[PDB]
């Protein structure tokens, strides 16, 4: 009746804390909002913060990205850090300022 | 290009790829005195941040006019800044950043979301026995053997609930 996978998708959200995607939604994760599809809670929580992670850097390890700059899921943000999500990149604090000064 | 080692206990109010000439302080330390001045002319860069963090926002710069405040779900097209030349492409919280002169918006929405059996129950109540009957009444015939077997066993169920007097919500 409720067009879900006869077994898997049922048990998945029937007992567990797995969020069903009933009414609303438009924002995606690579594909248009799911009308009746019930992404697991993993996929749920990774929708709000689904790009909001601080990646600390050791001292003396510059970067591979200059401040505000689009990153890929797995794109090496730094020479020692591999990001785990897409979106844009950002900086934190400045320890070096190398640039042309006549 | 003189690097100038800025110690972390010194603030820096300079955006990446900014414009500075021999009179504009760059690393404006929290502490006054000795703080670096503009060394000659040219652009400005930033190296070795303590944290490179990504965000699910999108970048929308502006030169003037800030009409969209902070914390509101702006629909893909709703004018953010610059009078009418800057619009959003996704909903979610707008964090205006007057410091970098750019208004961004994190990708979020008021998606209705539930768990357990209370999750299913509402989706059962919401199920219109009627529309589905027609939809499957066509999905049974017009499609081939692929969807036929689907609508086959499917339609019978709702058909049963109809001629019974019991809404599926009682399940």
């Amino acid at each position: 009746l409720l067009d879900l996978s006869a077994t898997e998708l049922e048990q998945v959200l029937y007992f567990s804390k797995y969020i069903v995607l009933d009414p609303k939604g438009a924002i995606l994760n690579g594909v248009p909002v799911e009308k009746r599809q019930l992404l697991t809670d993993e996929e749920y929580r990774e929708l709000r913060y689904g790009k909001q992670e601080t990646y600390p850097l050791p001292p003396g390890v510059d970067a591979l990205v200059k401040d505000g700059e689009e990153v890929v899921k797995g794109q090496e943000l730094a020479p020692g850090v591999v990001s785990r999500l897409d979106g844009v990149a950002l900086y934190r604090f400045p320890r070096r300022v190398r640039v042309e000064y006549v | 290009p003189k690097d100038y080692r800025v110690q972390p206990h010194m603030n820096v109010v300079v955006p990446e790829g900014a414009r500075v000439e021999a009179g504009d302080k760059i690393v404006a330390a929290i502490d006054p005195e000795e703080e670096v001045i503009a060394e000659a002319e040219g652009v400005v860069h930033l190296h070795e941040p303590a944290s490179i963090l990504v965000v699910k926002a999108r970048v929308y710069p502006f030169e003037d006019d800030v009409e969209v405040s902070t914390g509101d779900r702006v629909a893909p097209g709703d004018v953010l800044a610059d009078g009418g030349k800057v619009k959003s492409d996704v909903y979610g919280r707008v964090e205006v950043d007057l410091v970098r002169n750019v208004v961004r918006v994190v990708e979020s929405y008021d998606i209705d979301a539930r768990m357990g059996a209370e999750a299913i129950q509402q989706l059962l109540k919401e199920l219109d026995l009627e529309a589905l009957e027609k939809e499957l009444l066509e999905e049974m015939k017009h499609p081939s053997r692929a969807r036929r077997a689907k609508a086959r066993k499917r339609l019978e169920v709702v058909r049963a609930f109809l001629d019974s007097g019991n809404r599926p919500e009682w399940m």
